[PDB]
């Protein structure tokens, strides 16, 4: 028996089999209905039909569409029978009780799974690196979180949520590229800009100094060839784009940057574990993929923390999918097999069982 | 000139890594060296306290008692005796007759 | 004329390893690593406080 | 040069005839992916054998082709033999006579299938099938005696006269090394050490191999273990964790003499040895008592020969001469026997030639091998 | 002026940087010393050895003979007067390229040299630095996925099935036709027949059915002896071996399947870039209809909405060389050359660092 | 405080138990018109010099007593009757030889206690192991010694009379072939220094020869005491290549990798995995940069494809033997292990065999 792992992102669903090093299928979380197709197929037919987002800011809001996504995941993407596999699902930090209860109910009743489990994304992110204590910065498509965790327990009182993520960065890149005089108003244009962001952006170690370098020479400039064969030159937009994570004021937000929210999250925790949190900053999610972000975070956290505190930023190249990887590891542990909520147990306790069984 | 002996000497200087491997530039604190030597010492005392005896190691087929020639002798003698024993081997019928193969239809394929 | 432009924008090999495009370890290495991480995880989750 | 292959339930031992020890020893497992990989195309690398399979155990489900000494999965067995010829020994099977071993009471159809597969699939010029316990006996230069062969999956008592195994008197016991490893895990767990994981199981197996022994007097040894720390020993885990083991050292293999320790109703190996001897003709019993040969890994415990001597002496007539033979090399003696047998000059006529197989088919093995 | 040298298993392509086509193309054989066409003419009197097999140099003395013939006889140049770009096979061993460098500097005293991967040059020739190349020559076929000019070693697929094997198979099927083709000259005739008359069927079963229904697919070839022969399904059964290697007793997957596998071993994020950029290069990719068939198969294996584009220009038979010719003529490439001084300073080690 | 004495064919390493490094290291030579070690080398012009330890085995007992006397009194400045003494011995040291060592230690120097340990075993202990295979290559002799639970396995021990001194001699020969003349002993010392400072083991010998012939990248410069400047090329790696190819000096013996493999093969198959995973290199002649990688490559080439190979070669290895002794004699549990003067008085030279094993 092979367990399944499903990471339900606001932008991308990552799905696969327990024990695998990488998710088998990764696809956009969109549902299409004529003015039914899910994900890439929905995106191709996007012109013909209206699209609905079942997951917003990491939390499920449209359950029918979510059922469609899960069906597409099991049958179309993974090619499996859900009743034949234990299933580990991921959830956002601070996910409401009713929400996870509904997750459990749908998994057992609709898909008839023999077993299932619900894990916090950030906790899985921590687990993938073989750790159970540390602070995770999980930045995806729709939402960013700082989640401090001690011995596998997320500390709810110290969690920070920021509604600034990859999609917002794409929009900002569109705006600043537009200010330069290239027009990216259209959705297709939004996609080309998103690809530009993924290929050419990076996080400056010293933002002002990098601005100065950009003003001093053409050394930072790079060239991108559009589908129309037009060629564009990009300069400071390369690092101004992800800088929004550290300076949300760039898009008119009053929130502190991710380094400051990391620090605040650390401060909301008990002082004794604080040392353990500083030495274990794990970064996960696609929006953490920018080159140089780990070094920048290191510099800033060192700048806020006591001078002698040991700071270690953990940001493996695979981090964009590390959440899923954690689940894949967790669900593949022998000692985890008892941890699953079985269908019999669900029959006995109902949706209620998930709260007691999963933590 | 002298600056040529110096230039030829400067051109030759190894990396820091190279000196490190040559144990000219240590890779650890005297403290860390002490830690390591202590750990080594305790592991050693443990394994020595557990250390088995020579005969215990001989019965495990790790410590070979017989010399090369003596072992060759026993091997040869084993081959010899096995051959001489295998040639003088009776028939299935001869055994059935001697109430040794209690069951009929056992070894009848021979 | 497009080639040279594409050649000026080439990442470093490190920069490619950073994007998880070039593996930094053999398959066997990744496997041993995974097993290690797994045993760690097992041990830590075993003594997990209440 | 002939090849020698001892097909164990746990370990395959393979090598060249005339050699003192097997060239290759590897676990007898075949591994196949749990689910269809993301890889299309004929000539895919489906299935892993032995060490590589154990290393890759997480990715794929593992199957035991030989259980309790009898081959049950023929495709997997073909995988094991292919790996044996090409990967482990680095030879061409059509260029070498091949001696295979088989378990006592191996079904006729089963050995027929073995021969058929060897000749049709591997195109060997010659082959032979020998009983493991008999080869063990031969390795000590004997053709008559009673062998206790205890391996990974099964334990046998096999009385043998003039090279002939006596089928009516053979005893089979489904208690072996693997079961002992499991029992050791159970009693160490009862002690408060957690050994649930597979890696932990391997560690326990190593503990069993390194630290266990058979008590001459079990009750006295229990009393000594309760009286002082004198019997206690220490094992250092790979993570550098250190554990202390006490009576588990001798309680584990004691199961061989008292199978009730794991809930079995079967008699112990000494009682089954005695029963096996008694099922043989009275005239040969003296020859059997004076020649007990022990072979297999599960007979490697220090003190087992002496204990066996004591118990058999306790069961046999007061004046009967009892001799237990348990050389240090016994763990591989089966293979060694084969290595010797296939290297004898007088054996050269004994091989089943490819031509003979062509004439008679799978049937020929019964007449030719005995 | 720089030189460009593509060391093929069957054919060496050599010329000058900046040129549209290789100045000299000749078979890579050594006769015992005679090289190439001249060696083939004297082939009867003396035995001939193939220094490059499956894209990797195995006989260095013979290779030195080949390079000498290239510099002096074919191109009519002094090797000490020209920077030299050499090609190498995908997954070429470190010692091998080190030896190439050693021989270039020590034996031929070149002022500069560079070693480029064939598939990468093939990719550059199409104006790309990212995509997946199927390079099928005389002795070996490779799938090489490339990102930003970097070949991804872990995802390269090697198949020891190529043009010569296809020629042999065509000879076999000709034997099935009742025509005898045993001689080397006869082999040359069959190779020409294959190059001129063969094509890749879009649907193999349908094409077999068409071949069985009428003489419509049959074509006629006039031999040098003036004999006229008719070829039917052999036209497409021959290159079909690339898609069904089982035709010659190989257990390997076909080239479409190896393309798919190569794509799958890569990071998920780049797969879209790989699918949209399939560049085919090498002589064994010259068969009419091969692009359409590959398009159909890759479309059949990939996700339903994935964009697939197969790039196969007419010049592809020499595109490897062409790529080199382009590369060595770029101003920005001029720093990239390993100079004789640099080689003197660092030795063979420099090629690994300097060339990538 | 206990003493530790490593009796090298070339160098005596001596010191105090518990110390990280030996207090005194000096050549094992005796000079007669008596001078020992450094003083003998200084007086080398006036008097002829003799090597008491050749190929790791003590052959001249009077000279050895002189060496030990110089060690105790001149080098360490201690009274031998006040200190337990751990001596080292070569692998396969004859029974009579170690018996004589014990007898001399107790009767002549009146030590309160002593012990004799195998050099390779001490080398293994210094890394905190009791099981593994040691390659101990010194000045006069090279050994492969497989060890299980502190027990050297005599049947699988390989002895090779090729070591550092021989490498120095070969370097003198090839430098002479290049045209620099090195026949005298002082010149020999200079060549030895050249060897220690500039030599290394090539990972791929043919490629390195080709590299040396192709360019000056490998060339190095040595400034002689006369201020003359010499250039050394392939001699840098041709010299230690002799260890892998003894045929360079006319020996028919296998190289050190082949002897390692053979030694491993002579051991029981079950412990073999444990041997492959624990290769410890010790002795001065293992100090050449690149030797560990080359050994890894060769052993990998000889062993089964799936076998785990590990070469242990710490930077401190040149003295690791001594270090092992230094650790061992400072362990509390070792205190019982010493042969006491009373016990020696009771049993004689015989006791060392029983007490030390
Ligand atoms: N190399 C890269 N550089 C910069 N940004 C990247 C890179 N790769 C992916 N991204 C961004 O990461 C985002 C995808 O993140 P991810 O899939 O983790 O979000 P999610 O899990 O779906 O969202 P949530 O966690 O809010 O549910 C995309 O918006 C994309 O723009
Ligand atoms: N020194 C030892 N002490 C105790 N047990 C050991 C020792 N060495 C090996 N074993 C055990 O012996 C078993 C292997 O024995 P062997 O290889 O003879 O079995 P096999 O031939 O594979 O099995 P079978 O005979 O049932 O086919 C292993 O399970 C191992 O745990
Ligand atoms: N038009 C054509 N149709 C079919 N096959 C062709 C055509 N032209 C050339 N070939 C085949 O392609 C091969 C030569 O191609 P190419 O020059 O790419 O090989 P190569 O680069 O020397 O080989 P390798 O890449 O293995 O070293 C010959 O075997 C020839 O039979
Ligand atoms: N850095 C170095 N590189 C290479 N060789 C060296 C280095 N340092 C010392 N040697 C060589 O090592 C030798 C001394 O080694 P060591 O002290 O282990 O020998 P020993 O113990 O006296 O002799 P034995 O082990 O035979 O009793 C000298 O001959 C010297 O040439
Ligand atoms: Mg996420
Ligand atoms: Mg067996
Ligand atoms: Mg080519
Ligand atoms: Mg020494």
């Amino acid at each position: 028996t092979t367990a399944l792992v499903c990471d339900n992102g606001s932008g991308l669903v990552k799905a696969g089999f327990a024990g695998d090093d990488a998710p088998r299928a990764v696809f956009p979380s969109i549902v299409g209905r004529p003015r039914s197709y899910v994900g890439d197929e929905a995106q191709s037919k996007r012109g013909i039909l209206t699209l609905k987002y079942p997951i917003e800011h990491g939390i499920i809001t449209n359950w029918d569409d979510m059922e469609k996504i899960w069906h597409h995941t099991f049958y179309n993407e993974l090619r499996v029978a859900p009743e034949e596999h234990p299933t580990l699902l991921t959830e956002a930090p601070l996910n409401p009780k009713a929400n996870r209860e509904k997750m459990t109910q749908i998994m057992f009743e609709t898909f008839n799974v023999p077993a299932m489990y619900v894990a916090i994304q950030a906790v899985l992110s921590l687990y993938a690196s073989g750790r159970t204590t540390g602070i995770v910065l999980d930045s995806g498509d729709g939402v960013t979180h700082n989640v401090p965790i001690y011995e596998g327990y997320a500390l709810p009182h110290a969690i920070m949520r920021l509604d600034l993520a990859g999609r917002d960065l794409t929009d900002y890149l569109m705006k600043i590229l537009t200010e330069r005089g290239y027009s990216f108003v259209t959705t297709a244009e939004r996609e080309i800009v998103r690809d530009i962001k993924e290929k050419l952006c990076y996080v400056a170690l010293d933002f002002e100094n990098e601005m100065a370098t950009a003003a001093s020479s053409s050394s930072l400039e790079k060239s991108y060839e559009l589908p129309d064969g037009q060629v564009i030159t990009i300069g400071n937009e390369r690092f101004r784009c992800p800088e929004t994570l550290f300076q949300p004021s760039f898009i008119g937000m009053e929130s502190a940057g991710i380094h400051e929210t990391t620090y605040n999250s650390i401060m909301k925790c008990d002082i004794d574990i604080r040392k353990d949190l500083y030495a274990n900053n794990v970064m996960s999610g696609g929006t953490t993929m920018y080159p140089g972000i780990a070094d920048r975070m290191q510099k800033e956290i060192t700048a806020l923390a006591p001078s002698t505190m040991k700071i270690k930023i953990i940001a493996p190249p695979e981090r964009k999918y590390s959440v899923w990887i954690g689940g894949s590891i967790l669900a593949s542990l022998s000692t985890f097999q008892q941890m699953w909520i079985t269908k019999q147990e669900y029959d006995e306790a109902g949706p209620s069982i998930v709260h007691r069984k999963c933590f | 000139c002298r600056k040529d002996s110096l230039a030829i000497k400067l051109s030759n200087r190894p990396s820091k890594r190279e000196l490190e491997e040559k144990n000219i530039l240590p890779r650890q604190t005297d403290e860390e060296r002490l830690e390591l030597r202590q750990q080594i010492g305790t592991k050693l005392t443990r394994r020595l306290s557990q250390r088995p005896t020579a005969e215990e190691l001989e019965q495990r087929n790790i410590l070979k008692p017989r010399n090369e020639q003596e072992e060759q002798e026993e091997k040869r003698e084993i081959k010899r005796r096995l051959t001489r024993k295998l040639s003088q081997r009776p028939t299935v019928e001869e055994l059935r007759e001697r109430k040794i193969l209690i069951r009929f239809s056992d070894y009848v394929e021979v």
